[PDB]
RNA sequence: UGCCUGGUGUCUUGGGUGU
C-alpha cells in the first residue's frame, strides 16, 4: 500500500467533494487482482489477493476536492475524474509583467 | 562506511590496461552457458536455468539473492555468462583493421610480406608507438603484392600471389590474379579462414604489426564466443501493473541465440550451401547490430514498434550517453533550486535560505564532547522543529529515522555517532547559476535562514552570476564533510573571488540604485541635518561610535 | 632514492592556499574524530576554528609531501612552512 | 552537476568537493578486482568471508575499490563488446 | 598566432590578461606544428584513452585502445573524475603524512 | 593479509609445470624461490631453518621480548605465556612442544658446528637449503634411508652422504 | 584541450604526460590577480628630462642634491668614491632605458601590468611615518644604493643555487627590477619622496614581502582558467572579425576568408 | 618446514591514538595481529624477530576518513608444509576412520586407506590404537609420516599424511 | 490488550523558463 492515508475515501473508493486534501493523500482507491499464494495454509481469510494501484495526490499540492465525476469509458468500464481546487495568493517570488 | 565490511584491502586505481578478451578468458570468467532462447521457464516464475535470465547471472529483485555470490541486490555486481557461436563472425568494430592486417601479411604462410633486410622496413620497426608502427608497416607492405618463397635463401614465405581485399558491408572479397591478362577469381574471405590464418602469426610478427602478444592478439578480433552481460546491464521495466517489458539488449540476445540454434540445426541435418550462406549471414547481421546499429550502407535493425534497436554503441555516445551523461556529469543529492530575490540587508557572502529548504537539506555532524549537549537538543526537537535533526547514524552505519521513532527522547548519543542536523546559520554552501561560463559562477556563501520561498542575494554578486530577479533560478549544493566544508570556506568563498584573473580587475562593484544614490549623495550641494546623520551613522556596522565634526 | 634531502629542498618555503585548505580540512576532521588537541582552547567549539588556531601557532602535527613531476618528492613539516 | 560545473570546480582547485559530489552525493559503489587478471570477476561472498577469481584460480591477491556505479556499468558494457579494461592498483612503468 | 588572437579579442575594447593567451598559443604550437583545437588535433596526442574518449569519438577511441593494448596511467583529471578518485590537482596535488616526531611533544 | 616483497605477476598466456608445490621436485613456488629480495632490494637467498636453528631463534626472540617487557631485568610454559593472544599462546605452545620433543640439537655450539659442516663443505656448496634443513631435521641414519626420504639427494651423488650422516650422529647428543 | 594543464612545484607548466608547455607560468611566474597597471619611468621623456631627473653630480654644486633635504650636505661635495657609486647607479639606469626602449617596448608604451604597486607603498610610507615638513633626511646615499641593489636580488621566483636556475631567476624579474630601479632612484628618494631611514627599510621589506605574496601557487589549474578567460568574452561579442574569425583561428583553417599581407616599405 | 621471510603489513590507525606513544602501540598491534595467525599463502607465522625495533615509517592520511595508513616491514619465522614431505609427528587421536597427528600447529589426518594393512585398528585396546604384530601406534606415539595433500581454508590449513611407504609409521 | 505500510515505468514527442 501507499504510505499516504486511505481514511478520506468513501465506500466506492472515491473521495467526496468538499474534503480538504494534502500531499500524498489517496484520492482514488483502486486494486488489481493477484494470484493467491499458499497463505491459505493457516490464514483466517486474511491473505493478500489484490495489489494496490491507488492514485495519490501530488506531494507538493493540496486543496479542496471540488468535483468528482464518475462515468463509463468507450469499453464499458468505470472511469473517474477528480478535480481539486485551491487559491493562490501573490507572495515573494511570483512573476508579474506589464 | 555505508558499505558492509569486507576483509579485502581498499586501494585506488593507478592504471587501466586495455586489450581484447580471448575466448579462453571469456569461458574462464563466465559462470553459466546460455543456450535456450526462451526467457521464461513456463511463465510460472523461476526463470529457466541456462536461459537469458538465469539466476546465476545475478539478482535484480529485492527478495531474491544471487545464486553465485549470495549477496543482495544492493551488493551483487552481476556475473557474466558466455554463448558459444556455431560459426565465427566478424567484430563490427574491427573490420577495417582486419582488412589492413590481411593486406599486411600473406594469406597462406601467415608471415609478413617484408623483412628487416629492407632499410625502410627496419626504420619503421625501430619506432615505438604501436599505432604509428602499424601504419608505417602497412604503408610499406601494401605495395608488396606477392609473397616470396625465396629471399628478395628462403624467407619462410610460400611464393603465392597476394590477393587484393575489398570491403562490402560485413563481407570481405579477396581477388587473386591467378595465372598477359587472364581470368582472375574473387572469392569470399570467410571469418573462419581469416581466423585460422591469424592463429599462425608468429609472436615476433604480431609485435611488428603493433599488436600485443599478451593483451591484444590479432585473431581475437573475430568473435567465436560471445559474453552475455548480466541483467544489471539490461534491466527489465514494468510498463504497467501486470506486464513487464524486456530490454532491447535482451531481445537482441534472444535473436542472436535463435540464429545460433538455427545454424547448429541446419549444419547437422542437411547442407545446401545457399541456405547455409543465408543463415550464417543472418547470424553475422544480428551479432553486428547487437553492438552497432548505425552501420552506414545497410538498413538498421528495427523493433516491432518500428523504432531502431538501441545498440550498445549508441549507449555510450552523445550528450545523453554514458560518458557525457553519467560519468563526466551526473545528478547529485543534497541540492536545492528555487527563484532568487534581492536583499539589500544581507552581507556580501550571505545567502537567504527558505525554512523548508533548510529543513529538507541536512549536514551530518559528528558527535563530540564539544557539541553533545547541543546535538541532543537537536535530536529532541525532531525533524519538524527548527533547529532539528533528521537522522542519527551509529558507528556501524545504521540509520535511525526520527520521523518513525516513538522514543526519540530515549536516545542517548555516543561519541563518534553522526547526527544529520538541519541546515543552520553560517553553514558554507556552494551556490551556482547556469550556464557556468567562468569560475565566479560557483561561489560559496554563508547560510541565513529566512521566511518565504526564494533565495536571497546581496545585489553586488548579481554581476559575476549574470543574474537578475525577473525569474532566474540558482542551484545550491550542501557539503557533507569537514574536509569539504573547509575547502569551500577557504577556496571558493565570495570575498576571495572579488578580483578576477581574467583581467586583474574586480568583478563586483556598486550597482543600480546604490550607484545612482552614491552619485546623488556625494554631490557638492548635498547637506544633511544632525538627526539624519545620527541615523545614517548608526546604520554603518563598522562605525566606531565617534561622530565626525 | 625518491625522497629529497632536507638540505637540497628547492620548493617554495610558504604554505600554498591549496595546502592550507587541505591541512585545515584534515585537521578539523581529525579533531572531530576525537584526536588530541595540541593547543589550549579558551571557549572554542568548532573543529575548523580549533584547526585554524592550531595552524596559527604552528602546532599542527602533519607533514606535506610535495610531488615533483618526475616522481620524487619533498617532505615539509607544517611547523616549518611559513603561513600568511 | 554537469560538465561546466565540473570545470568550474577544477578551476577553483577543490578536488575533495568534486570527489564528494560525484561519489558520496551520487552513485557510489564497491567492487572487488583480482590482483592478477585485473578484471571485476571476483566472486565475493562477504558473509562467508571468501573471495575467489575462477579465471586466475587465486584466493589472496584481491582488492576492493570505490568507483561510481556508472563506471562499473561502463566497464561491463565494454566487456560485453569483447574489450577488456583491466584495473590495476600499482604502476609498472 | 598571439597577435591574431589579441586582435580578435581586443577589437570590441575587451581586455584579457596576457598569460592566458600565452598559454593557449604555447599549447597550440608545442609539438612543432600547429595543433588545431578539434578532435583531429586533441585526440591525436599520447594522452590516456579514457581522457581522450570523454571528448569526442568515444567508441572508436575505445576500440582503437583495445586493439592496440593501450595503457592509461590515470594521471589526468578526467580519468580520476570518472573513477571517483582524488584528482592530482589543487588540493589533491600532494599528500599529507602524520608527523610522529612532532607528536612526541 | 601480509604481503610478500614479490609483487606484479600479471596475466600472461603461457602455463608452466614448475608452479605446483612439490617437495620431492624442489618446486617451492614463487614466494619460496631460491632468490629473494630484502627491504633494500638486494639479492637474497632462501633461508630455510632446521628444528635446531628454529628452536634457537624462537627461544632467543621470546626471551628477548620477555626481558624487554619487564624492563631488562627460561621455562617454556612461562615463555609461551609471555606472548599475547589466546590463539597465539596456543600456537606458540604447540610449536615449542614440537621443537622440544624433537630437538636434535639443544645447544648453540652443536647447532653452529652442524651448520658449519652443512654449509662450508665442498659437497654441500651445491646442496639446496631445503635439503640441508631436511637432513639436519629428520635425523636420518642411512644413505638409502636418506635417499628414500629425500628424493632430491638421489640425483646428487657427488655428496659424501654416509660420512656426513655419521658426523651428524656423532654431533647428535646421545 | 586545456583541462589537464597545471603549474607544478618547480614552476613549470606541464600537461598530464609531463610534457613542458611553459618553463615559467606567464613567463614571469605571477598570478593573474596580483598585477596592476604601472608606469615604468625610464622609458618616456627626452634625454634631457631623463638626465635632469636621475643624474646626481657631487662635484658641481648647483647640480647636486639640495642641502635642505639632507643633514649631511656639508661632507658630500668633493667625495670621489660616492661619485663612483652614483655613476654606477646612473649607468645601470641608462642600460635599463636602452633595454626597455630598443628591445622590449619599441613603440614606447610605458603603462603595463606589473606586480606590487610601488606608488601605493610609497604613499603608505609617507602617511605612516609623517614624511611631511621641511625636515632633512638622515638617509645616506650608500645606504640607498646598497639597499636597492640588495633588494633586486631577493625577489625569488625560483629557488636553488644552480647556474641555469640563477639565469632563469634573473630573466624572470627583468621588467620588475627596471620598474623598482626607476622608482627608487637616489635623487627621487631624497627629493621627490623625502623618505628617511625607517621609511626606507619599511619600503624595502614591504616590496619584498608583497612580491613573495604575488607569485603563483603550485597546483593552479591554469589551463582551465585560461580556457574560461578566453571563452567568456566570446559569449559577449574589410577583414573578418568576431566569432567567425576566432573559429578560423582555432580550427587552423587552411583557406581563411580574407587573406591579406602587410607589406612595409623601406625608409626612403 | 621453517623459514625466514621478509613480510609487510598495512596497518590503519584511528585518529584517537595520535599521541606520543603511537609507534609502540603500532608495534604491539602488529604483534597481536600477526603472531599465531595462519595464512594459506605462507602457512603459520610463529614469531617476529626484533619485535621491539621494527621500522614503521611515516603514515599517510587517508583522504576523507582521517585515519592514517602505515606500511610495516618485518622479518618473521614461518612454517609451511609441502606436498611430498616426510616429517615427525605425535598422534593426537585414534578413530576407526583414521588417526589424527599434530605437526606443530598443524593437525594432520591420516585415513585408513593410507595406512599399512597389518596395522589393524584395535578398539578393545586401552587406549584404542592401530596395531600390528611389532607395531602399536596410539595416542601420544611418535610417528613419521609423509604429507601428501594440503587443503587451504580461510585462516586454516588441512594436511593429509600417509605411512604406507618405507621408513614410515611408528618411530 | 487489539495493534501500523514506504515502493515507483520507459521510450518518444510537443510546448514552455532563464540565460
Ligand atoms: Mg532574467
Ligand atoms: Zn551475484
Ligand atoms: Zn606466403
Ligand atoms: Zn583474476
Amino acid at each position: 500500500l501507499k504510505h499516504g492515508t486511505y481514511e478520506k475515501l468513501d465506500e466506492d473508493g472515491l473521495i467526496a467533494p468538499g474534503v480538504r486534501v494534502s500531499g500524498d493523500d489517496i484520492i482514488i482507491g483502486k486494486t488489481t487482482p493477484i494470484p493467491p499464494d499458499t497463505e491459505e495454509l493457516g490464514q483466517r481469510t486474511k491473505y493478500h489477493t489484490k495489489r494496490d494501484a491507488s492514485t495519490p495526490l501530488r506531494s507538493t499540492e493540496n486543496g479542496i476536492v471540488d468535483q468528482v465525476l464518475l462515468t463509463t469509458n468507450q469499453e464499458g468500464l468505470k472511469f473517474v475524474k477528480v478535480r481539486m481546487r485551491t487559491t493562490k495568493v501573490p507572495q515573494i517570488g511570483d512573476k508579474f509583467a506589464s | 562506511s555505508q558499505f558492509p565490511y569486507s576483509s579485502a584491502p581498499l586501494r585506488s586505481v593507478k592504471e587501466v590496461q586495455f586489450g581484447l578478451l580471448s575466448p579462453e578468458e571469456i569461458r574462464a570468467i563466465s559462470v553459466v552457458k546460455i543456450e535456450y532462447p526462451e526467457i521464461m521457464d513456463e511463465s510460472r516464475q523461476r526463470p529457466r536455468e541456462g536461459g537469458l535470465n538465469d539466476p546465476k547471472l545475478g539478482s535484480i529483485d529485492r527478495n531474491f539473492k544471487c545464486q553465485t555470490c549470495g549477496e543482495g541486490m544492493a551488493e551483487c555486481p552481476g556475473h557474466f555468462g558466455h554463448m558459444e557461436l556455431a560459426k565465427p563472425v566478424f567484430h563490427i568494430g574491427f573490420i577495417p583493421k582486419i582488412k589492413k592486417v590481411c593486406e599486411c601479411i600473406c594469406m597462406n604462410c601467415g608471415k609478413l610480406l617484408l623483412d628487416e633486410t629492407n632499410p625502410t622496413m627496419a626504420q619503421a620497426i625501430r619506432i615505438r608507438d604501436p599505432k604509428k608502427r602499424f601504419n608505417a608497416v602497412w604503408q610499406l607492405c601494401k605495395t608488396k603484392m606477392v609473397c616470396e618463397a625465396d629471399a628478395p635463401v628462403s624467407r619462410g614465405g610460400c611464393g603465392n600471389t597476394q590477393p587484393v581485399v575489398r570491403k562490402d558491408g560485413m563481407k570481405l572479397w579477396g581477388t587473386w590474379k591467378k595465372s598477359r591478362d587472364a581470368q582472375p577469381e574473387r572469392k569470399l574471405l570467410t571469418p573462419g579462414e581469416i581466423l585460422n590464418v591469424f592463429k599462425h602469426i608468429s609472436p615476433e610478427d604480431c609485435f611488428r604489426l603493433g599488436f600485443n602478444e599478451d593483451y591484444a592478439r590479432p585473431e581475437w578480433m573475430i568473435i567465436t564466443v560471445l559474453p552475455v552481460p548480466p541483467p544489471q546491464v539490461r534491466p527489465s521495466i514494468a510498463m504497467d501493473e501486470t506486464t513487464q517489458g524486456q530490454d532491447d539488449l535482451t531481445h537482441k540476445l534472444s535473436d542472436i541465440l535463435k540464429a545460433n540454434i538455427n545454424v547448429q540445426k541446419l549444419e547437422m541435418d542437411g547442407s545446401p550451401q545457399h541456405i547455409i550462406n543465408e543463415v550464417e549471414q543472418l547470424l553475422q547481421f544480428h551479432v553486428a547490430t547487437y553492438m552497432d546499429n548505425d552501420i552506414a550502407g545497410q538498413p538498421q535493425a528495427l523493433q516491432k514498434s518500428g523504432r531502431p534497436v538501441k545498440a550498445i554503441r549508441a549507449r555510450l555516445k552523445g550528450k545523453e550517453g554514458r560518458l557525457r551523461g553519467n560519468l563526466m556529469g551526473k545528478r547529485v543529492d543534497f541540492s536545492a533550486r528555487t527563484v532568487i530575490s534581492g536583499d539589500p540587508n544581507l552581507e556580501l557572502d550571505q545567502v537567504g535560505v527558505p525554512i523548508s529548504i533548510a529543513k529538507t537539506l541536512s549536514y551530518p555532524e559528528t558527535v563530540t564532547q564539544y557539541n553533545i549537549h547541543r546535538l541532543t537538543e537537536y535530536v529532541r526537537n525532531g525533524p519538524n522543529e527548527h533547529p532539528g535533526a533528521k537522522y542519527v547514524i551509529r558507528d556501524n552505519g545504521d540509520r535511525i529515522d526520527l520521523r518513525y521513532h516513538k522514543r526519540a527522547g530515549d536516545i542517548v548519543l555516543q561519541y563518534g555517532w553522526k547526527v544529520e542536523r538541519h541546515l543552520m546559520d553560517d553553514d558554507p554552501v556552494l551556490f551556482n547559476r547556469q550556464p557556468s561560463l567562468h569560475k565566479m559562477s560557483m561561489m560559496a556563501h554563508r547560510v541565513k535562514v529566512m521566511p518565504y520561498s526564494t533565495f536571497r542575494l546581496n545585489l553586488s554578486v548579481t554581476s559575476p552570476y549574470n543574474a537578475d530577479f525577473d525569474g532566474d533560478e540558482m542551484n545550491l549544493h550542501v557539503p557533507q564533510s569537514e574536509e569539504t566544508r573547509a575547502e569551500l570556506s577557504q577556496l571558493c568563498a565570495v570575498p576571495l573571488q572579488i578580483v578576477s584573473p581574467q583581467s586583474n580587475k574586480p568583478v563586483m562593484g556598486i550597482v543600480q540604485d546604490t550607484l545612482c544614490g552614491v552619485r546623488k549623495m556625494t554631490l557638492r550641494d548635498t547637506f544633511i541635518e544632525y538627526e539624519q546623520v545620527m541615523n545614517m551613522l548608526f546604520w554603518v556596522p563598522s562605525w566606531d561610535g565617534v561622530v565626525p565634526q | 632514492e625518491l625522497a629529497i634531502l632536507k638540505e637540497e629542498r628547492t620548493t617554495t618555503p610558504y604554505l600554498t592556499k591549496y595546502e592550507r585548505a587541505r591541512i585545515l580540512g584534515t585537521r578539523a576532521l581529525q579533531i572531530s574524530m576525537n584526536a588530541p588537541v595540541l593547543v589550549d582552547i579558551e571557549g572554542e567549539t568548532d573543529p575548523l576554528q580549533i584547526a585554524m588556531k592550531e595552524l596559527s601557532q604552528r602546532k599542527i602535527p602533519l607533514v606535506i609531501r610535495r610531488y615533483l613531476p618526475d616522481g620524487s618528492y619533498e617532505d615539509w613539516g607544517c611547523d616549518e612552512l611559513i603561513v600568511d | 552537476f554537469g560538465e561546466m560545473e565540473r570545470d568550474c570546480m577544477i578551476a577553483h582547485g577543490a578536488a575533495g568537493f568534486l570527489k564528494e559530489r560525484l561519489m558520496e552525493a551520487s552513485d557510489a559503489f564497491r567492487v572487488h578486482v583480482c590482483g592478477i587478471c585485473g578484471l571485476m570477476s571476483v566472486i565475493a561472498n562477504l558473509k562467508k568471508n571468501q573471495f575467489e577469481c575462477r579465471s586466475c584460480k587465486n584466493k589472496t591477491n584481491i582488492y576492493q575499490l570505490h568507483i561510481p556505479y556508472a563506471a562499473k556499468l561502463l566497464f561491463q558494457e565494454l566487456m560485453a563488446m569483447n574489450i577488456a579494461p583491466r584495473l590495476y592498483t600499482e604502476r609498472s612503468g | 598566432l598571439y597577435k591574431e588572437i589579441l586582435n580578435v579579442i581586443a577589437f570590441d575594447g575587451s581586455y584579457v590578461n596576457y598569460r592566458h593567451m600565452a598559454l593557449l598559443v604555447d599549447v597550440m604550437t608545442s609539438r612543432g606544428y600547429l595543433m588545431a583545437i578539434t578532435r583531429h588535433g586533441i585526440n591525436r596526442a599520447d594522452t590516456g584513452a579514457l581522457m581522450r574518449c570523454s571528448f569526442e569519438e568515444t567508441v572508436e577511441i575505445l576500440f582503437e585502445a583495445g586493439a592496440a593494448a593501450e595503457l592509461d596511467d590515470c594521471r589526468g583529471v578526467s580519468e580520476n573524475v570518472m573513477l571517483g578518485q582524488l584528482a592530482p590537482m589543487g588540493t589533491g596535488a600532494f599528500d599529507v603524512m602524520i608527523d610522529e616526531k612532532l607528536l612526541t611533544s | 593479509v601480509s604481503t610478500s616483497t614479490v609483487g606484479a605477476r600479471r596475466r600472461r598466456a603461457k602455463q608452466q609445470v614448475d608452479d605446483e608445490e612439490n617437495a620431492t621436485l624442489l618446486r617451492l613456488g614463487p614466494e619460496f624461490a631460491l632468490k629473494q629480495y630484502d627491504h633494500d632490494g638486494n639479492e637474497h637467498d632462501l633461508i630455510a631453518l632446521s628444528l635446531s636453528e628454529s628452536r634457537l631463534l624462537i627461544r632467543e626472540a621470546l626471551k628477548a621480548r620477555s626481558r624487554a617487557r619487564n624492563g631488562g631485568v627460561i621455562d617454556d610454559d612461562e615463555l609461551a605465556k609471555v606472548t599475547s593472544g589466546a590463539v597465539a599462546n596456543g600456537v606458540v605452545k604447540k610449536t615449542l612442544d614440537y621443537l622440544n620433543t624433537f630437538a636434535r640439537f639443544k645447544d648453540e655450539e652443536t647447532c653452529t658446528a652442524v651448520d658449519q659442516l652443512l654449509h662450508n663443505s665442498s659437497d654441500c656448496s651445491v646442496l639446496h637449503p631445503f635439503e640441508i634443513a631436511q637432513l639436519s631435521s629428520l635425523g636420518c641414519e642411512d644413505v638409502d634411508e636418506a635417499i628414500t626420504l629425500i628424493p632430491s639427494l638421489a640425483a646428487k651423488k657427488e655428496v659424501n652422504l654416509q660420512r656426513i650422516l655419521d658426523e651428524l650422529n656423532r654431533l647428535e647428543d646421545p | 584541450a586545456l583541462e589537464d594543464i597545471m603549474v607544478h612545484y618547480d614552476g613549470t607548466t606541464r600537461n598530464s604526460l609531463g610534457d613542458i608547455i611553459q618553463f615559467l607560468y606567464g613567463e614571469d611566474g605571477l598570478d593573474g590577480t596580483q598585477v596592476e597597471r604601472q608606469t615604468i619611468d625610464t622609458i618616456p621623456g627626452s634625454d634631457k628630462a631623463f638626465h635632469k631627473r636621475y643624474y646626481v653630480d657631487l662635484m658641481d654644486e648647483k647640480n647636486s642634491i639640495k642641502p635642505d633635504v639632507i643633514e649631511y650636505a656639508a661632507d658630500i661635495l668633493g667625495d670621489v668614491e660616492l661619485q663612483k657609486e652614483l655613476n654606477s647607479e646612473y649607468e645601470q639606469l641608462v642600460s635599463d632605458r636602452k633595454f626597455l626602449r630598443e628591445i622590449v617596448f619599441v613603440n614606447g608604451d610605458h603603462n603595463w601590468p606589473l606586480p606590487v604597486n610601488l606608488r601605493r607603498i610609497i604613499q603608505n610610507a609617507q602617511q605612516i611615518f609623517h614624511l611631511d615638513r621641511a625636515k632633512a633626511s638622515d638617509l645616506t646615499i650608500p645606504e640607498i644604493i646598497h639597499g636597492v641593489r640588495d633588494l633586486c636580488k631577493k625577489l625569488f621566483v625560483l629557488r636553488g643555487e644552480n647556474e641555469l636556475i640563477k639565469e632563469a631567476q634573473q630573466n624572470a624579474t627583468s621588467l620588475f627590477q627596471c620598474l623598482v630601479r626607476a622608482r627608487l632612484a637616489t635623487r627621487r628618494i631624497l627629493e621627490e619622496f623625502r623618505l628617511n631611514r625607517d621609511a626606507f627599510e619599511w619600503v624595502l621589506g614591504t616590496i619584498e614581502a608583497q612580491f613573495q605574496r604575488s607569485l603563483v601557487h603550485p597546483g593552479e589549474m591554469v589551463g582551465v582558467i585560461a580556457a574560461q578567460s578566453i571563452g567568456e568574452p566570446a559569449t559577449q561579442m574589410n577583414v573578418t572579425l568576431g566569432v567567425p574569425r576566432l573559429k578560423e583561428i582555432l580550427n587552423v583553417a587552411k583557406n581563411i576568408k580574407t587573406p591579406a599581407l602587410t607589406v612595409y616599405l623601406d625608409r626612403e | 618446514m621453517f623459514f625466514l621471510k621478509d613480510l609487510s603489513l598495512i596497518l590503519t590507525l584511528h585518529p584517537s591514538y595520535f599521541g606520543p606513544q603511537m609507534n609502540q602501540y603500532l608495534r604491539e598491534k602488529l604483534l597481536t595481529d600477526v603472531e599465531g595467525t595462519c595464512t594459506g599463502q605462507f602457512g603459520y607465522i610463529v614469531t617476529v624477530l626484533d619485535g621491539m625495533n621494527i621500522d614503521v615509517g611515516k603514515g599517510r592520511i587517508i583522504p576523507g576518513s582521517g585515519s592514517a595508513e602505515f606500511e610495516v616491514k618485518y622479518r618473521a619465522v614461518v612454517w609451511k608444509p609441502f606436498k611430498g614431505e616426510v616429517v615427525d609427528a605425535i598422534v593426537s587421536n585414534v578413530s576407526p576412520i583414521g588417526f589424527f597427528a599434530d605437526v606443530g600447529p598443524l593437525n594432520v589426518f591420516v585415513s585408513t586407506r593410507l595406512i599399512p594393512d597389518n596395522l589393524v585398528y584395535n578398539p578393545s585396546n586401552s587406549p584404542p590404537a592401530y596395531m600390528s604384530n611389532d607395531e602399536l601406534i596410539t595416542k601420544g606415539s611418535k610417528v613419521r609420516l609423509k604429507v601428501v595433500g594440503t587443503r587451504t581454508d580461510v585462516n586454516e590449513i588441512y594436511a593429509i599424511g600417509s605411512i604406507k611407504e618405507d621408513f614410515l609409521g611408528a618411530i
